């Protein structure tokens, strides 16, 4: 069992790093950048109607 | 005539139609104080002025207008170094007066004579990461991209002070034969900042070296936009008339851009992407066009603008625009700063596309450019490997990757780590750089030409 | 004088307004509501009226006050609760049976019931006197420096009438000045428009700290007067605590508290608590409140008062700086001052910039920071005084990536990271060494080295030790603590004492949250001597378990360090630390061998 | 690069997924390391 | 004639206009600045004046020229440098002592100083002629006559007078045309409005090789003669770099360079570099420049020059195509042209679309590209020509969805990428296959197969390799290199090699040397060969390590091959590439058993 | 389309009309009305963009008395590569299903490169012969 | 009404339908108002908003949208018939709603969820695998549950 545990721990240590370092900042950058562009289209329209 | 109304930085004058565009007018307050402005828009029997100074207290028939009948030009003299001036076309510091031998326009074409021949002379900062990886030339434009957790002022001053000691060592080498002049202009920064800068220049050398334009944050946005224009007139005269190389340090460039943003918000002018003007391209251009070698071809204006990024993003309009226009990019990193690296310059995205113009070969090595490309390439691989070291562990990474992780660590801690007054010659930097390359084997250094690798290792 | 053309919302336009300035204070209608002219188009002046323009028909008269909206600077500021444009809330409580000021109720900025004792200066009639020179003083405090009366800035002349010693009212004249006929009369206060910075002899960079009396502020990254600083928000489950404690523990000569646009629970807490608490330096007469002057606005108060709030406070701070005093401006929060700008813009029809916040935002912040700082005070024999701004910037988008936060940090040179999890558990303050920075460090550390502390050595080392500890902690999780050397274990052991004593301080006890700047230095001395000696001793043949049993008594003392009194003979040299040093050296021979 | 309209719906659930998944993977690692220490001692015996 | 009513920004309104065409050229004021009539409101015509205005008075004179903003097409366009408003830049340097345009200069469209040698055509007296016919020719270069003198389109008749062989100046008459008496005299230059495209006989299919001479294009997605191309990228993208290479190597008989608002130093570099360097089909005195004409404009130089750049240049191109030349037009960047419009929409007060750029953007780009293509020349001799447009654009912060890039991509049929990550390691320009396509790829391979190379067969495997490489790389990142199979390791290595040896054009001694389709083919034979033999080898049992170390020398050789000058046995197949093929064969066998 | 109505109804033709490219039509809508009283809707694309569309869809369908038909296959190019953008979005509500292409197949090299997961026709079962 | 008809008609369509439902409710008949889709009706208001030259403040949809969407919906319900004879009538409105801003957090969908009491879901991704209606438990709620389930207990089902 002991040899079997050693083989599994390595797959498991890899995953804990993988999520934090890659995934979480990829989600952050995508969401915020699209949020910012999306609000811009809406704001300029108001200014053009007003003008 | 008399003020009709005032809506923000815009002033509505009811007048008569004789005024010309950007003709100076002086507003006489009931206090008997005069403040200056220039007409931004003229129409029949009326004007819109933007006043440089102030933006409130402006009356109606108790106030009066008087015309100067000269559109704004800056009084330029060549005896400007050592002399204290204020960013308003005159000192309001009570510093030594400007004088005039020419008055030159800030529109962006007075008599403008620039590059039909690109920079070929190397100018060093004494800092390896700048000089080796990107290079600086007698017309080069390089933006310092900085942050709200980096100390922008300390790096700004660092680059300038160390480039003054190196630059006469380069004069002796015959990279130069003409004077060096500094033009330092601070526009709309804190008092704390302003004081600091002056103190820094004194320690290294003197303040006789530099000319100072000081503009205070409490003074308007309209003042702030004229502040670099004043710097440009100073530099163009020195290069043109007296064949001097002029170095301009323009802080803060972001300060200037926010100002533009304010005169479209309190104007009826519709702004472009992210609330920054549509005609933002032209405003920025004016500063950057007035660069390169100046006629006679011993004079020059070289630019180092200083940008502080507020969000620290590379999707913000200011860093993006600046980058397309400028001949290089120097990115300064918060993570290096934290770790204990000074200067804490990350070269991962620092790039020049006008890399050839930037390097020298008649007062620097020919090998300088060849080594730099290889270094950058090997740094980048070393970063790809760093992310992979966190994920995968050392439990599958390859023999080749291991060399690249070592290189990355040796590279930060030796090359980019320099004393506060320690200046490195460009030739000595090569020797340092060669130490960095030397741990990789002759099959990993395969991309480089065989001739260079067998010659210098 | 003018006649109302339109009332469209709280914005009212009026015609027949000539010689109307662009900051002009005006009173609208028969009721005399406060308003100020933002804009002018033609003959018509466009006014934002801060009070309800209900009952105001078109055709009501508009009466100019004949001068901009100003704030009064003079005797009887301290121990008063005020509006964002300085109107005593306390005086409304007496008259109206109201906390707040309701529409159609205005009153003067300073009370005229109160009389103060005016003492002449060193100038007499026939002397020329100049801008800011000390003409007299009023004494009405004994705990702190009082209100020294200056000749109004940008005003010069020869004094025709200098009133002699005696009690005069604030309203009443005490000076006439001869400058091109009778210049005017002046009174005990001076008026100054608040959207104009007050002059000083010259401004300087900061270099000079003072008693903060909260250990974590000094220790982690020093707190300076004449500084620029960002503190995170929390909306009164964390924000309130640090503010109350900074006001109470700091024995700065004055403190000016500004609530820009708060919940109203926080405003309510600061006023009741100030007389109730005790000074940390001695004296009664409503301890902390006597040192305090308060501008307290909830979000419910008019929007111009919320926008105005910081400007009036900053003028106040600047006035005391010319007297020569050190001031803490504690402003909470800029995000709430910013919210006002956004509102005022949409009402005018102004087009803003990003996230709905105008473009006047970035320049108004830059202008604001520079008014605050250190300066040599104006007035003939010259003193030094400071104005230090600590401004909270809260969530304004649910993140700190919004325009208000991102703009300020940049001008700011200091960030202090409150920690939420520790804050929810009620350790205040609990500043994180990871996020925080001060760019003031260098100049200051040199200042304290001059004065007597070993401060540069200890502060730098404090930071490194903690940073290092996160990195060694990871090696314990993944490899194990047993395979690692005694030296590494020690690096962590010491970091835990530095964390426990300084960082986890409880502002609900004064033998655990009030200690002088020297006292705070002596504790930190104690921990560093132990780290070096512990690493030295394990190398010469000792173990973690062996070391722990052997240090004993000195280790216990350092753990118990915070519970000790602010004095032991002096409050500057704590004798128990100086002798502790000997007991440590004697212990190190024994332990090692 | 990516849609400028309603990336927020798919991205929002990813982000939550990630931090939620991370926390959970940490508990599974903690359990695996928990048992591992114990068996290493039992195996030498 | 007209009188300035108003100047509001660069926008001028002038009364007393009874007429004026669209985009009519005017000289405004005593200064004589550039303008165009955009619109007319009443009697007052709004004219934008696009040369910097800091001193134009109201009621200054307005002179109509009477025709739109136009270009001269005639002799001495080659080795002669111009602005986007067709002012010769050289003429300005001498007169003005202002190397760039200063405010207020009026210099005629061509050089009327350089006499040219005219020889008469196959059209003699009494013969009919019609627009675009070769009426004669002018010697301009050392090897060829550049400027074939065309009768202009929209003119016709029989020639009463043909000037004889000799030298004449540009304004002197040389042609007289009969049709309703003297229709007019003609001069050496002819005029045309640049908002009208030039008419062709017919457009012809695009399927004929366009050799741009750069390995990276030839390998992945070649262009065609008749092509349209989009290229994004943002600084460090190598766009200036690929222009210089493009001009040197280009098989086209004219190259027209368009600077849309450039650094100035960038223009200064390319100008110097064409006569410093030598051409590949030979060039006697200013070798490359003999084929190059520059339209150059800097970032603050007139907004008219910048806006007109693409139309001034496309008109030039169409004229060379009507002459019977193959033209490669490089515009850099259309994005800087797009900023000129963003600015135009604000000033005028017309409403724009998204990102503050107008909606008319989409039409204006489309019109420019449609006038490009391969065609049969207008005129009786009949020739074949092309205009192949390579148009550079820039993303807004890594956002490829910005209106300019999306619009250009709408119209293009070929897309070539630019990857930021890959430029940082120095591989610019960086083209993959998931950011790029070419519709011409299919026909283009059929034409290359014919000429000699095996290209179509190798192109398919090459595409696959890159496409798999990306996907396989994502697994290395997340899972690690422990989930791979051996064949997938192979795909990773071959790929890294391709990245460096084609995409990188960065030096190590010397910027890389002319690589043709033939050279490019050899590289592809060696990479593709490496991959097949190696996978066989691993499949059939063998070490990874044995195979990679063994290829070794061969890898160094392909890297550096491009620096070495073409022909090393032949252009066709080099001896250096021929020999590797044997080495792989010898290795494959050692490995297997 | 008027020409298609003539053939379909008078001489009983089955007409297949291909109308390419709807993106160019859509763009045109935006550029006009920047100088009328009418003033564009969502993101600078007309709010009455829908009315325009509907005039094209009007002359399509089965014809009374069953003399002929006009069948219509419009070609739309997604310019941002999202269907949440105006051109796919308004058009899709009118239309009886949609067939959306695939970016990924293309790269591989497939032709015709469409995918079936975003493609659905609702009236499928009842319509067919 | 098809899209091809006048937008003036498409605007009116929903009103005609509810007045017919309401007349019948007053007759003492039980009526089903089945409407498909309100977002197209909302798009019709938007077509008119740009043509009249109004000011939208809801992503290019009119400011008026919220008052018209709500006013119309309140006409459905169970009620005691108008008149003296006394009868019971009802109008049940089963309404489809759909995106129109392209989001799901666009004004159209915001106004409709607030005014409604019953929502049963549908997901597009699961729907493609063919399992429509592919109800989302999380977005679904019913207010009617308690009274309706009490009724069903009387009717025989142990349903709740």
């Amino acid at each position: 069992a002991f040899i079997i545990l050693d083989e599994v721990i390595k797959v498991t240590n890899r995953r804990v790093n993988a999520i934090e370092h890659v995934i979480i900042p990829r989600t952050e950058n995508t969401i915020a950048y699209i949020n910012s562009e999306l609000d811009e289209l809406d704001r300029e329209e108001f200014y053009r109607l007003k003008k | 005539n008399t003020v009709s109304g005032v809506n923000g930085p815009l002033v509505i004058l009811e007048k008569v139609k004789f005024p010309r565009y950007n003709e100076i007018v002086n507003l006489t307050l009931p206090d008997g104080t005069v403040r200056q402005g220039q007409v931004l828009e003229i129409r029949g029997d009326r004007a819109i002025v933007q006043v440089f100074e102030g933006t409130s207290g402006i009356d109606v028939k108790k106030t009066t207008v008087e015309f100067t009948g000269e559109s704004l030009r800056i009084p330029v003299s060549e005896d400007m170094l050592g002399r204290i001036f204020d960013g308003s076309g005159r000192p309001i510091d009570n510093g030594p007066k400007v004088f005039a031998e020419d008055y030159l326009d800030i529109n962006g074409s007075p008599i403008n004579p620039y590059a039909r021949i690109y920079p070929e002379e190397m100018i060093s900062t004494g800092v390896s990461a700048i000089d080796t990886m990107n290079s600086i030339a007698r017309g080069q434009k390089i933006p310092i991209f900085s942050a709200s957790g980096l100390p922008h002022n300390e790096i700004a001053a660092q680059i300038c002070r160390q480039a003054g000691l190196v630059r006469p060592t380069k004069d002796v080498h015959d990279g130069h034969e003409e004077n060096f002049s500094i033009v330092f202009a601070a526009m709309g920064v804190n008092l704390e900042t302003a004081r600091f800068f002056k103190q820094d220049f004194e320690e290294n050398g003197s303040l006789e070296r530099t000319s100072l334009f000081l503009n205070l944050a409490n003074d308007p946005t309209i003042e702030r936009i004229i502040t670099p224009r004043l710097a440009l007139t100073t530099a163009e005269y020195l290069a043109y008339q007296t064949e001097r190389h002029v170095l301009t340090i323009l802080t803060d460039m972001s300060s200037y851009a926010d100002a533009l943003r304010e005169v479209s918000a309190a104007r009826e002018e519709v702004p472009g992407r992210r609330g920054y003007p549509g005609y933002m391209y032209t405003d920025l251009s004016t500063i950057y066009e007035r660069a390169g070698r100046v006629e006679g071809r011993n004079g020059s204006i070289t630019q180092i603008p200083i940008l502080t990024m507020p969000n620290d993003d590379i999707t913000h309009p200011i860093p993006d625009l600046t980058g397309y226009i400028t001949e290089g990019q120097i990115f300064v990193d918060r993570q290096l700063h934290n770790k204990g690296i000074y200067p804490p310059i990350n070269v991962l995205p620092s790039l020049s596309r006008l890399m050839k113009s930037a390097i020298g070969e008649g007062m620097t090595r020919k090998d300088h450019g060849d080594v730099s490309n290889q270094l950058y390439a090997k740094y980048a691989i070393g970063k790809d490997a760093a992310a992979m070291k966190a994920v995968v562990g050392e439990e599958a990474l390859s023999i080749e990757d291991k060399l690249s992780l070592e290189f990355l660590e040796k590279f930060e801690k030796t090359f980019i780590t320099q004393g506060a007054y320690e200046d490195r010659t460009v030739f000595e930097s090569l020797d340092q750089a060669w130490s960095l390359l030397r741990i990789y084997p002759k099959e990993m250094l395969n991309r480089i030409s065989p001739k260079i690798l067998d010659e210098f290792y | 004088y003018g006649a109302i053309y339109s009332v469209s919302g709280p914005v009212v336009i009026a015609e027949n307004m000539i010689g109307c300035a662009m900051y002009e204070l005006v009173k609208v209608g028969h009721d005399n509501l406060v308003g100020e002219v933002i804009r002018i188009d033609g003959d018509k002046a466009t006014i934002q009226v801060y009070e309800e323009t209900a009952g105001l028909t078109v055709g009501d008269p508009v009466l100019r006050t004949g001068k901009p909206l100003s704030v009064e600077l003079g005797p009887g500021l301290m121990e008063t609760i005020y509006d964002g444009i300085q109107r005593p809330l306390k005086a409304i409580k007496e008259e109206s049976q109201s906390i707040y000021i309701p529409r159609g109720i205005d009153t003067p900025a300073l009370d005229r019931t109160i009389k103060w004792q005016f003492t002449p200066g060193k100038f007499q009639v026939g002397d020329h006197i100049s801008g800011g020179d000390i003409y007299g003083s009023v004494f009405e405090n004994s705990l702190i420096s009082s209100h020294k009366i200056l000749l109004p800035p940008r005003s010069r002349g020869t004094i025709t009438w200098i009133a002699p010693a005696g009690e005069y009212t604030l309203d009443e004249k005490i000076l006439e000045v001869e400058f091109d006929g009778k210049k005017s009369d002046f009174t005990l206060y001076h008026t100054w428009p608040v959207r104009v910075p007050r002059p000083v002899t010259e401004k300087l960079s900061a270099d000079y700290p003072l008693l903060t009396g909260q250990r974590v502020l000094d220790a982690l990254f020093p707190c300076v007067q004449g500084g620029t600083t960002c503190i995170p928000g929390a909306f009164g489950c964390g924000k309130t605590v640090i503010s109350q404690s900074l006001s109470k523990y700091s024995n700065s000569d004055a403190i000016i508290y500004v609530g820009c646009g708060e919940r109203g629970n926080e405003m309510a807490e600061v006023l009741m608590e100030f007389p109730e608490l005790y000074t940390e330096m001695s004296g009664t007469k409503e301890p902390i409140m006597k040192r305090t002057t308060l501008v307290a606005n909830t979000s419910n108060m008019p929007v111009a008062a919320r926008e105005a709030s910081i400007y009036t406070g900053i003028t106040l701070a600047e006035y005391f700086r010319d007297q020569g005093k050190n001031v803490s401006m504690i402003a909470d929060s800029s995000s709430r001052w910013a919210e006002a700008l956004r509102e005022i813009s949409g009402r005018l029809g102004e087009m803003p910039a990003d996230q709905g916040f105008p473009a006047y935002l970035g320049a108004k912040l830059a202008s604001f920071y520079e008014r605050a700082g250190k300066a040599v005070a104006l007035g003939s024999p010259d003193r030094t005084g400071s104005v230090s701004i600590v401004a909270a910037v809260s969530p304004a988008g649910g993140d700190f990536s919004d325009p208000v936060t991102t703009a300020t940090l940049g001008i700011t040179q200091v960030f202090w990271g409150l920690d939420k999890k520790l804050a929810q558990r009620k350790h205040f303050p609990s500043i994180n060494t990871s996020v925080s920075y001060s760019k003031y460090t260098n100049v200051l550390n040199k200042f304290y080295d001059s004065n007597y502390p070993e401060f540069p050595v200890l502060r730098d080392r404090m930071k490194e030790i903690l940073s290092n500890a996160e990195e060694l902690e990871q090696v314990v999780q993944l490899v194990g603590k047993s395979a690692l050397s005694d030296s590494d274990k020690i690096t962590l052991d010491v970091a835990t004492l530095i964390k426990e004593d300084f960082l986890q301080q409880n502002g609900y006890s004064t033998y655990d949250a009030f200690c002088p700047i020297w006292k705070t230095f002596d504790m930190m001395r104690a921990f560093i001597s132990y780290h070096d000696e512990a690493q030295k001793a394990v190398a010469n043949g000792a173990n973690w378990s062996k070391l722990a049993d052997s240090t004993g008594d000195v280790k216990h003392a350092v753990s118990s360090s915070k519970f000790f009194e602010p004095s032991r003979g002096e409050k500057e040299v704590h004798g128990e630390f100086e002798k502790l040093l000997s007991t440590m050296q004697e212990r190190f021979a024994e332990s090692t061998d | 690069v990516f849609p400028t309209r309603m990336t927020l719906g798919l991205m929002k659930t990813k982000l939550k997924g990630a931090n939620q998944g991370y926390s959970l993977l940490k508990r599974k690692s903690e359990a695996l390391t928990k048992r591992f220490r114990d068996i290493t001692k039992r195996i030498d015996d």
